[PDB]
């Protein structure tokens, strides 16, 4: 007839009501969008051309670039667009954890799903140009999974599909690669299904349903100057710097039979890189790792001031930001290699990160409220 | 003191500079809910636009000039002896169906 | 939840004006810089010391790093 | 200035009454009197008339509910319904031009309705808004409780639906109300801005309907009494009339003097009303706003006649004994030639300025050629305002004062008298 | 375990909208041709994409029917070969890894292709290590066949020092020192690892030129748009 | 709706329906 | 009138004309932006580039 | 006997000047009845942010006794003599008029000299006055039609004169003394920004006579730079939104700016207005009526009533429309609302205009029927135009207004405008007005 | 024909580092080159000057080419 | 009352051409219009120009590639 009925589901991106004081930390989900959208274009246009066989593999993706019209346009905005996509993702986490949007409890949990799915992807993805961090990198990463008892030992050699990193998982790792993202994309909807049954929480902490302003045409327009800046600043990287973020050791084919000298996985994992070498034993070390990604589940339980924002909550506010800087240390401290003092800093900020979450945030919270007479 | 300490991180949070009261800031929540829903047509209607204005302002990321700040000593606790009580009435239907 | 059925207002005048009848960037660096510097002011005290602290510790760590890798002490030490 | 015509009439065999100015105006104005008002409402038909008046414009035999309603805004007619207690009367408006359009769709609407079921039954809900509508004026409420206390038969009928019957009203009873009532012995056809050979020819050939009164009025049967409906308003309202007396009487003239002598209404704009003398009468002993004015109805069965008091919570026992004393001084007869002759100026004015407008002079035209059977220009009305003595006058309070009451009131009704605390 | 980091050498190409010199390219590739092709590969650079880089297509060509490549299957199911043509890749100088490694002291000679992108530092290295070549001090032994380098790390290096003054002489006769030379194979390094170095930082100046017209172009539609809400007023007016 | 101006004030019933001008109750 | 304002009634008032006028100026723009940043570029580049070496093997 | 010849039999208006100024006008019927009228260009656009309110103010005081009349004479001697007395304030016009017998014309015209001329003001008055006015404005404070289209004045000509309500700021009312009320009054009230008016049984000279008889006595010129010059007001494309939400039912008023009582587009406009039409619940019309609007908001009940209108100043006005809605409809009512006026602005359909043509044809004449309005049309005519027109004029002037006209003339003065909109109740979905903004021009 | 480096090596290993590290290259060379079993090397010390030279080579060295 | 209700002064943030409460805005409105249209409309073309070639380079992607082209002689 005119298909007429169903363009009117854009209630919830036209007429949609928002909050008229919305920071511009509220403009990364969108951001997070275009780089899951710009990440499959891309994906797509280059395995258009890539080969997932381990005689292919390399030889596949200098095609690519030298050969392939444009290729290498494609290849350095998917890998570029695989960090802006993480630094998108943490802001937007920050951001959660900051203005205490973690009370939209189902929201939340699917964001921490997808914040997984997409590190699982991303780990995969780096495996396939087949180069020498890519294998050690998979095999060194999997082979945590030989730390959960009994059963890992089989657990990662049947992700592994053999004895060792090999052809058979290269070329699975593809397939769920290829996949992954779009799982992302339908927990995406869930994840604004969710969220837009209460609308968007907003810097205060303090409903603003006494003040709310269509979403067009003023967020739109916001979002897309928003867009605009994360194009600029991935274009910087891929024109200007287009290994910044990258590892040259990955530009020689993987060689199971020379390991190389600073293993290291890219950079936005290394915070919780970081976290496992703190810890001594092997499963300890492997569990921290995970309970380092997992904690974003126990966030919302262990809230306790009485305001839902940061923003009138100093004494939170100055934790935040020592979590920040905490991560950050984290962050260097994985890049560089397990020696004095590294390790001891190592140590000192990894007990902090989960002292400042599990302990220190929560009893500033409920202070904060014996200092307001609550 | 405490009561140094009190005042002082009450202009330190600063929703004052906002034309807030504390009460306004509060974790919306069952309770609160009902709390609010129990308040006068003035005590509401001001909650409203004290919010209203509040709102307004961060989104110009501006505040209010100095003498138009919610002041410690005048600051009310408008919505603190409605709300105690719809706690309380909760704490005896639990207590009850113990 | 939309338009009509949010939340319920009462005795609230709001006043606006056209984008058309009205300048784009108003009072732009006149009034902004002084409020860009007001709430610059605000939080330097909550969001800086971690970071300044993270750079202490940087430099520090690394520095340190090169000490630890350069050479042993040397009045005739690998004998004697 | 042009030069004025007959007001020309005709009287057609089976007794339908034709009348017609040419007037030379561009507007062309054409009225349909008919005798079915609320008082030809019998005790199980209610409403009917009310649900009648808001049906012009139903899918009719020669032009559907849309031909009609988009016709005639096409050429920017209008086509009005004006129903009193007594008489319906359907009267259309437009350009001299387009008179037989809107002529014909006039004759549809009231020789040929249909009636459709679906139609009348999707139509019956309006009852609900007009009524609720009109009941916004505190009046209408007073006014149609007065006459249900006053009178028992036929004008004891409300001129709105009542409650339970809205939705109750059946196509047939439509068929039924028209056949018997939309008769040539009751019926009287008024032009305004058109000749009066098209005005026969028309009611010749298409309004030759059955002309045998299907149905007959009572004669009503006073009764008198009262209605309070407690319904705490800011203010009070109040109407305490009396058995006048009918329409064409010399008598009836007598009330419309002594109405004019007591309270006609607003002269001067913001005026205190300083020659009115119940306002006055009352402008005393109270200290408040109140409002205090001469009601008087006039029909051709029958009439009612005495005051209308809008006053504040506790001060309706003292503006309605006020008002009434007021009048009571009167029926003992203190009244100064000066007086009547005041009121007979107010009325001989009063009068000639509500023809002024083609809209009042054809409502009167038709007043006249249904409720009497010809025209009677101003002057002999004028005349007959002369006509009436300063004896009528106070004979006509004398018979207020004596004659048998009504009482209708509606507010805060704690402060407010009965008619025997009177 | 101790490692001396390479000086900041500044190309004609480093700055972010410099690129690449395409003579020095052309030098440049002449010194793989002589000096390295004997023992370093560069398996994904064929003469083609030499042409309109620093050669014609008939002087690529001509770099092509200089060299005997393997072809086959003929007719009797054998392999033959022919001069080489446009599409071939550079011609490897071993077989495989292991008579790379037998043909030197057990070292392999790395790819060069991507040699500039595949190790920290890039041609600042390369330059670093192929001229700074020097003695082992006093403490410093070594193995038969390892040089000392004291930019490589572990400081030795299995290459035998693969440049000295005149190695061979330019077709357009500049001066062949060693150090002119390190630069010149550096500079076609460069191009042979990233051949769209000069392309990209093209573009890239578009994209900056581009954005700094868009950029605030929206902002101020984002503004225009916004003008209605930041500019407003609010009036409480409860009665009584 | 509004209270004050009452002087001599309500009308002398005639109820009046349409098509186009709204309802009114004169008198 | 000013240059804004004649445009606006000659050029934006009509969402027709206004979407030519976009066509036109991007198809007129495009060569001018290309041709010019490229002349920069080329000129920032000078000398070192196959189209400034090429004269040179033919 | 056609149309077109009966606005020949038309009396044509008589209008006559004198020296002192002041300007007589009358047509003239064989009606026994008439109306006679004073006629003046003041108000509260010729007021000012401190005198505000004072218009009014005389406006109350005028019947409230003369010097020759003191105390209630003035009413009882026109209330006792049949005849009905009457005024008015707007923005731009004062008026004060008398209904009569015809005979009484000469007592008549005497009576309004004194009320405009011999005015008491009395100290004592004044005081019951300020109490009256006072609560007057308690009333119009909850007549909601009132308070959103003073809103859509204060808003649309925001820091302007126009801006100013006709009742004035209750401040003022409270402060008001007979110095500024005199002031204004002899200030304002000049013989040749006057006009007396009279129509129904009466020969024009007549008039003119009792003219020279009681106003010739009036303030018959003026002095210098006193008496003022009216500045053009500024109108804004602005938003007032007063949300109460308490409120049963919202108020919505939008409108482009105006031509002004001068404008020949002032036709065109008025059958362009007369094609979107007025509605409201109790209309017959329903689903089958013409106007697209009000037989969309009648089947789908998405107001209770709207009208169009073009309220016309000096050099600007108001062209717009108003709604009552629900507190849910706003939205689809303005949508459907806009809709309508750009689809009048792009493809206005040739007999929908003849039937806006017809419409109008009606109004005027039917508008022009009794004593009252002819009366009232002369005396503002002469205030605005300069003139009286003629209906044969206005018929001309109609009958050249066709699609392509009306089209010209809507996209002239909606197609991209930004309007004034002024909303009063629960609110909460009257759209955003950049999205109303939007709703004027091409489509989404 | 002579290298244009070799000469701005000459010229750089003036400047006061290069002479000072050298220096110490030879204090910490009588350190390990006078013992006997030792197992130091002074591969630190000409590190240390080979930089300190180097940083000024890669400054000029370039000019030349 | 509704009538102390006065609307705000915003001549702090007017365009200048509507300063005046005394001149009419009906001028300056055509060109004011076209002044914001026309960031707009440049934005536009800016946009297109971009779109159009990240378009033609994805595009470009798929067909032969220099090595495919290179046989093909
Ligand atoms: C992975 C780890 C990698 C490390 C990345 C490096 C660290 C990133 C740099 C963060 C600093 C960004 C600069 C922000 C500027 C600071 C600032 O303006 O503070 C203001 C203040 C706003 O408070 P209001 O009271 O609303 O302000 C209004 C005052 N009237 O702070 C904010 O803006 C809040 C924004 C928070 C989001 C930023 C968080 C940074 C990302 C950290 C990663 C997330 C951690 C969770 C990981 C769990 C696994
Ligand atoms: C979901 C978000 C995505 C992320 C975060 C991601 C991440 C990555 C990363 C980090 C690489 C290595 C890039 C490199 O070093 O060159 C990669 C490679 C690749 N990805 Fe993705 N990817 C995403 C989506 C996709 C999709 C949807 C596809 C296919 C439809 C895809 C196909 C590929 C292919 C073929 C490669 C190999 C080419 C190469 O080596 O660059 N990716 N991905
Ligand atoms: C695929 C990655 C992600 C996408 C595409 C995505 C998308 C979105 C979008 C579009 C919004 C609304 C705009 C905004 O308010 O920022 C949103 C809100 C939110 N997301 Fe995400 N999200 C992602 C990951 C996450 C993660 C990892 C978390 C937390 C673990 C999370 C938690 C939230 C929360 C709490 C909100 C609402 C907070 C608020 O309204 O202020 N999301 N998400
Ligand atoms: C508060 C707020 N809310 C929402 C949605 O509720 C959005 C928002 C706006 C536009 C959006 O459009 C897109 C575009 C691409 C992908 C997308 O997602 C996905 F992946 F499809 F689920 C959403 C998605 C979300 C926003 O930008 C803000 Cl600031």
């Amino acid at each position: 007839k005119s298909h007429p009925l169903m363009k009117i589901v854009n209630n919830a991106f036209i007429d949609l009501p928002a909050p008229s004081n919305i920071s511009s930390w509220w403009n990364f989900g969108s951001l997070l969008g275009i780089c899951l959208i710009l990440q499959i274009l891309t994906g797509l246009f280059l395995a258009m051309h890539y080969t997932s066989d381990t005689t292919t593999a390399f030889s596949s993706v200098t095609h690519i670039c030298r050969d392939v019209n444009y290729g290498w346009i494609i290849r350095y905005m998917h890998a570029n667009g695989a960090s802006m996509f993480f630094i998108c993702l943490y802001m937007h986490v920050g951001r959660g954890l900051y203005y205490g949007s973690y009370t939209f409890l189902e929201t939340w949990n699917i964001g921490v799903i997808l914040l997984l799915t997409v590190m699982a992807t991303a780990f995969m993805g780096y495996v396939l140009p087949w180069g020498q961090m890519s294998f050690w990198g998979a095999t060194v990463i999997t082979n945590l999974l030989s730390a959960i008892p009994y059963i890992g030992t089989n657990l990662v050699e049947w992700i592994w599909g053999g004895f060792s990193v090999d052809k058979a998982t290269l070329t699975r790792f593809f397939a769920f690669h290829f996949i992954l993202p779009f799982i992302i994309m339908a927990i995406a909807m869930v994840h604004l299904l969710f969220l837009h049954e209460t609308g968007s929480n907003n810097p205060t902490g303090i409903s603003s349903d006494v003040d709310k302003i269509p979403f067009h045409p003023y967020y739109t327009i916001k979002d897309i100057l928003g867009a605009l800046l994360l194009i600029l600043a991935l274009m910087l990287l891929v024109l200007f710097a287009p290994d910044l973020l990258g590892d040259p050791d990955n530009y020689t084919p993987a060689n199971p039979l020379n390991t190389p000298p600073h293993i290291k996985p890219e950079w936005y994992f290394l915070f919780a890189y970081a976290i496992l070498r703190s810890i001594p034993n092997k499963l300890g070390g492997v569990l921290a790792l995970a309970f380092s990604i997992l904690i974003l589940a126990l966030i919302p339980l262990l809230h306790t001031s009485k305001q839902r924002s940061m923003m009138f909550r100093p004494l939170s506010q100055c934790l935040f930001w020592a979590l920040v800087a905490d991560l950050l240390t984290l962050t260097w401290i994985g890049g560089q290699p397990v020696e004095h003092p590294y390790i001891t800093i190592g140590q000192l900020a990894s007990v902090l990160y989960f002292l400042l979450i599990l302990v220190l945030m929560p009893t500033a919270g409920t202070i904060e409220n014996k200092l307001l007479k609550w | 003191w405490l009561e140094g300490i009190r005042k002082w991180y009450y202009n330190a949070a600063g929703f004052n500079k906002l034309g807030l009261m504390r009460d306004d800031t509060i974790h919306e929540n069952d309770d609160v809910k009902e709390a609010i829903r129990r308040l006068p047509e003035n005590l509401y209607d001001d909650r409203v636009f004290r919010i209203k204005r509040a709102l307004d302002l961060s989104m110009r990321q501006q505040i209010l000039p100095k003498e138009q700040w919610t002041k410690y000593e005048e600051d009310k606790s408008y919505l603190e002896p409605y709300l105690k009580e719809v706690i309380r009435e909760r704490k005896e239907r639990e207590e009850w169906a113990k | 939840r939309q338009f009509g059925h949010l939340t319920r207002v009462r005795h609230v005048i709001t006043y606006s004006l056209s984008p058309f009848e009205q300048r784009a960037f108003p009072h732009y660096f006149s009034k902004g810089i002084p409020n860009v510097l007001r709430r610059t002011r605000a939080c330097i005290l909550r969001v800086a010391p971690p970071f300044v602290a993270f750079y202490l510790v940087y430099t520090w760590g690394t520095q340190e790093f090169e000490k630890s890798k350069r050479k042993n002490p040397a009045a005739y030490e690998n004998d004697r | 200035p042009p030069h004025p015509q007959d007001l020309e009439f005709t009287r057609l065999p089976n007794g339908l009454v034709i009348a017609s100015l040419e007037n030379y105006a561009p507007a062309s104005r054409i009225g349909l009197f008919i005798k079915a008002g609320s008082r030809y409402e019998n005790s199980n038909n209610l409403g009917t008339s009310h649900l009648l008046r808001l049906a012009s414009s139903l899918t009719t035999k020669g032009a559907s509910s849309f031909k009609i309603t988009r016709g005639i805004e096409a050429v920017g007619g209008k086509l009005s319904v004006t129903s009193t207690r007594e008489n319906m009367a359907y009267t259309v408006e437009c350009l001299r031009d387009d008179v037989d359009i809107l002529m014909e769709f006039l004759l549809n609407v009231t020789t040929a309705p249909e009636f459709r079921r679906w139609e009348v039954a999707a139509l019956q809900p309006q009852l609900r808004i007009d009524k609720a509508v009109a009941l916004q004026n505190p009046q209408a409420h007073v006014i149609e409780n007065l006459h249900a206390a006053a009178y028992r038969n036929a004008l004891a009928n409300s001129l709105y639906c009542p409650d339970y019957r809205i939705g109750k009203v059946t196509p047939v009873e439509l068929h039924d109300y028209v056949q018997n009532h939309f008769t040539s012995a009751r019926m009287a056809l008024i032009g305004l801005g058109v000749s009066h050979p098209v005005l026969k020819q028309v009611a010749e050939q298409f309004l030759n309907i059955r002309g045998g009164l299907g149905l007959s009025g009572a004669k009503a049967k006073y009764h008198g009494g009262e209605i309070r409906e407690q319904n705490g308003d800011s203010l009070v309202h109040a109407a305490l009339v009396a058995e006048s007396a009918a329409i064409g009487s010399a008598e009836a003239n007598a009330f419309s003097v002594l109405q004019h002598v007591l309270g006609a209404g607003p002269h001067v704009k913001r005026g205190s009303n300083a020659t009115s003398s119940l306002y006055q009468a009352v402008a005393k002993g109270v200290h408040q706003p109140f409002d205090v004015s001469a009601f008087n109805a006039s029909y051709s069965d029958s009439g009612l006649f005495g005051f209308y008091t809008i006053s504040q919570a506790a001060s309706a026992g003292d503006v309605i004994k006020a008002a009434y004393n007021q009048v009571k001084t009167i029926a003992q007869g203190n009244l100064s030639n000066p007086d009547v002759q005041a009121a007979k100026n107010k009325l001989k004015a009063g009068y000639l300025m509500s023809v002024e407008s083609s809209e009042g002079f054809l409502d009167e035209v038709g007043s006249q050629a249904l409720a009497a059977g010809s025209y009677t220009p101003p002057s002999t009305v004028l005349q007959q305002i002369d006509a009436v003595a300063d004896a009528d006058v106070i004979n006509a309070a004398k018979k207020f004062v004596s004659g048998r009451k009504s009482m209708a009131a509606s507010g805060n009704l704690g402060h407010t008298p009965f008619i025997d605390e009177l | 375990d101790l490692e001396l980091h390479p000086p900041s050498y500044p190309w004609s190409h480093r700055g972010l909208l410099s690129s690449l010199d395409h003579t020095s390219i052309r030098r440049g590739f002449q010194v793989y041709k002589q000096v390295c092709s004997s023992c370093h590969s560069m398996d994904y650079v064929a003469y083609r994409h030499l042409v309109g880089v620093c050669y014609t297509e008939d002087e690529a060509k001509a770099l092509a029917e200089e060299v005997e490549v393997q072809d086959g299957p003929n007719e009797d199911g054998e392999m033959f070969m022919r001069p080489g043509k446009l599409s071939d890749y550079f011609p490897k100088p071993y077989p495989n890894p292991e008579a790379a490694r037998a043909a030197n002291n057990g070292a392999l000679p790395p790819d060069l292709s991507y040699i500039v992108r595949a190790r920290h530092g890039g041609e600042d290295y390369v330059f670093s290590l192929l001229t700074g070549y020097c003695e082992p001090p006093t403490g410093v032994s070594l193995r038969e066949g390892l040089y000392f380098n004291p930019y490589f790390p572990g400081q030795a290096i299995g290459m035998a020092p693969p440049i000295y003054n005149e190695v061979l002489e330019f077709d357009d006769g500049t001066p062949a020192t060693m150090s002119q030379v390190a630069k010149d194979v550096c500079t076609f390094l460069r191009w042979a690892a990233e051949p769209e170095h000069d392309h990209r930082k093209r573009m890239g100046l578009k994209m900056l030129l581009m954005m700094g017209l868009l950029l605030p172009l929206v902002y101020a539609m984002k503004r225009h748009k916004w003008s209605v809400l930041k500019s407003r007023k609010l009036a409480y007016r409860p009665p009584k | 709706l509004c209270r004050e101006s009452l002087r001599g004030q309500a009308a002398g019933l005639v109820a009046s329906v349409s098509l186009n001008v709204p309802a009114s109750v004169r008198y | 009138p000013t240059l804004t304002a004649r445009l606006y009634s000659l050029l934006f008032r009509r969402t027709s004309t206004f979407a030519l006028t976009i066509v036109v100026g991007a198809l007129f723009f495009e060569r001018a932006f290309d041709q010019g940043a490229d002349a920069i570029y080329e000129h920032i580049n000078e000398g070192k580039l196959w189209k400034h070496i090429k004269h040179k093997y033919e | 006997a056609t149309y077109a010849q009966a606005l020949q039999s038309v009396p044509e208006t008589q209008v006559s000047q004198l020296d002192n100024g002041l300007r007589v006008a009358s047509e003239q019927s064989s009606q026994p009845t008439c109306t006679v009228g004073v006629w003046i260009d003041a108000g509260s656009r010729y007021e000012s942010e401190k005198n505000n309110g004072a218009g009014y103010f005389v406006e109350h005081l005028a019947f409230k006794g003369t010097k020759n009349r003191p105390g209630n004479a003035l009413e009882k001697e026109v209330e006792s003599m049949g005849a009905h007395l009457n005024a008015y304030s707007t923005r731009e016009h004062t008026a004060y008029y008398i209904k009569a017998l015809s005979k009484d014309l000469p007592k008549a015209v005497e009576l309004l000299a004194d009320i405009v001329q011999n005015c008491s003001l009395e100290d004592s008055q004044i005081e019951k006055e300020r109490d009256v006015i006072l609560q007057e404005l308690q009333e119009n404070d909850t007549s909601m039609r009132d308070v959103v289209f003073n809103y859509l004045h204060a808003t649309a000509f925001q820091g302007t004169p126009l801006a100013q309500s006709v009742e004035g700021p209750s401040e003022n009312v409270r402060k008001l003394s007979r110095a500024d009320l005199t002031e204004y009054l002899s200030r304002h009230y000049k013989a040749p920004r006057m006009v007396l008016a009279a129509a129904g049984g009466l020969e024009h000279r007549q008039l003119l006579d009792l003219a020279q008889k009681h106003f010739s006595g009036l303030s018959g010129t003026y002095d210098e730079d006193a008496v003022p010059t009216l500045s053009p007001c500024r109108f804004t494309g602005s938003q007032i939104c007063h949300r109460e939400d308490g409120l049963p039912l919202a108020h919505v008023a939008i409108a482009v700016e105006g031509p002004g009582w001068a404008h020949p587009d002032n036709v065109a406009l008025q059958v362009a207005n007369a094609i979107i039409g007025h509605y409201d619940c109790t209309y017959g019309g329903g689903a089958h009526l013409s106007s697209p609007l009000a037989s969309i908001a009648a089947t789908n009940k998405l107001c209770q009533s709207f009208q169009t209108f073009n309220i016309c100043y000096a050099d600007t006005g108001l062209l717009g429309a108003h709604f009552v809605c629900d507190h849910m409809s706003i939205d689809d009512m303005m949508f459907v609302l806009q809709g309508q006026w750009m689809r009048l602005c792009t493809s206005a359909t040739e007999s929908e205009v003849l039937r806006g043509k017809n419409l109008l044809r009606n109004a005027l004449v039917s508008h022009l029927d009794g004593t009252t309005p002819v009366c009232e049309d002369i005396g503002r005519s002469l205030l605005t135009y300069g003139r009286r027109i003629p209906l044969a004029e206005w018929e001309s002037r109609i009958a050249e207004v066709d699609a392509r006209v009306v089209r010209e003339v809507c996209s002239k003065y909606f197609y991209d405008q930004c309007p004034a909109v002024a909303g009063f109740g629960p609110i909460e979905q009257l759209p955003d007005y950049n999205r109303i903004r939007s709703g004027m021009f091409w489509l989404r | 024909l002579v290298d244009p480096l070799t000469t701005v090596r000459e010229q750089c290993e003036q400047l006061e580092k290069c002479v000072k590290a050298r220096e110490r290259l030879e204090l910490c060379d009588e350190r390990v080159s006078s013992r006997s079993q030792t197992e130091e090397d002074c591969t630190e010390e000409l590190l240390d000057f080979l930089h300190a030279r180097d940083h000024c080579v890669a400054h000029k060295l370039f000019n030349s080419l």
